[PDB]
């Protein structure tokens, strides 16, 4: 009802329940400073555009505007860059390099500093042991530019 | 750390509430690549709201942080200074009498 009421157009609007509210909740949303309204409206425009696209006597008319996860992904990625002054970055600057913890022992240990505060060993006290934060010599000549991004996408959630 | 690793060695598996990985019919694969997993996950997430933020695995106490001698002797040998200490016994030698 809130998505519809302002569109006077007789054809109704809806999402469809294949949406992943959990995949929105973090991967799609990061720090974003509310005004999620901007997201949902940006989607509603784009979804309506493809509807009026097919409205030109194309192969079928599903008789309702239907939002889709792809337009939410596009919308959120646009929202991170239309705010072009923003210093931030998306979560997924990384491909083919998904945290290959077996390629070497050191890769087998980067995961320590993330897996632990993910509370998988315990619901830690948040008030005793100093954090195993990493100060990376790593491969000194080259690598580092990639390294942090690679782990950050694949076992964490923003950069 | 030793106590935590013993505790983790107790918490070392999903001892309760295993994953409900029931497999439905092998759908008639006239087309597609039988990627049933994503559809099954979407269906189960929609129907059960597993992320309703109330259930917990609770395979261990999250408590009972036992402490014991058992690993303390991993002190082994300390990498201490003052294996050679002539400088520091000369430090005492400055106060051999009460002067300064
Ligand atoms: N171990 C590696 N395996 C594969 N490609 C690598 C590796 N190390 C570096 N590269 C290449 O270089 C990139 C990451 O290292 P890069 O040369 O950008 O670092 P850098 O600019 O020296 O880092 P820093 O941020 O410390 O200045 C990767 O995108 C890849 O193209
Ligand atoms: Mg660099």
């Amino acid at each position: 009802h809130e998505l519809n009421r302002d569109v006077q157009q007789k054809v109704p609007v809806s999402y469809m329940d294949n949406i992943s509210f959990s995949s929105l909740s973090s991967y799609s949303a990061g720090l974003t400073p509310l005004d999620i309204k901007s997201i949902v409206e940006t989607a509603r425009m784009t979804a309506t555009a493809r509807f009026y696209q097919e409205s030109k006597k194309c192969g079928w008319l599903p008789q309702s505007i239907l939002i889709t996860q792809e337009d939410l992904s596009k919308a959120t990625s646009k929202a991170r860059n239309e705010f072009s002054v923003s210093i931030g970055a998306p979560q997924i600057p990384n491909v083919t390099w998904d945290d290959i913890g077996g390629i070497d022992f050191v890769k087998g240990e980067i995961l320590d500093t993330i897996d632990m505060p993910l509370k998988h060993p315990e619901l830690f006290t948040s008030g005793m042991k100093k954090r195993s934060g990493i100060l990376f010599y790593g491969p000194p000549g080259t690598g580092k530019t990639l390294m942090a991004k690679a782990i950050a996408t694949n076992f964490s959630l923003n950069f | 750390l030793k106590s935590v690793h013993r505790w983790l060695s107790a918490a070392d598996q999903s001892e309760v509430v295993p994953g409900n990985d029931n497999i439905e019919y092998f759908s008639i694969n006239e087309h597609g690549r039988r990627e049933e997993n994503r559809l099954r996950l979407k269906t189960l997430l929609q129907q059960d709201v597993v992320h309703e933020t109330k259930t917990s695995t609770s395979a261990a106490s999250e408590l009972t942080a036992v402490v014991t001698i058992n690993d303390l002797l991993e002190a082994c040998q300390e990498t201490k200074p003052s294996i050679s200490t002539s400088e520091l016994v000369k430090l005492r030698g400055i106060y051999d009498r009460f002067q300064k």
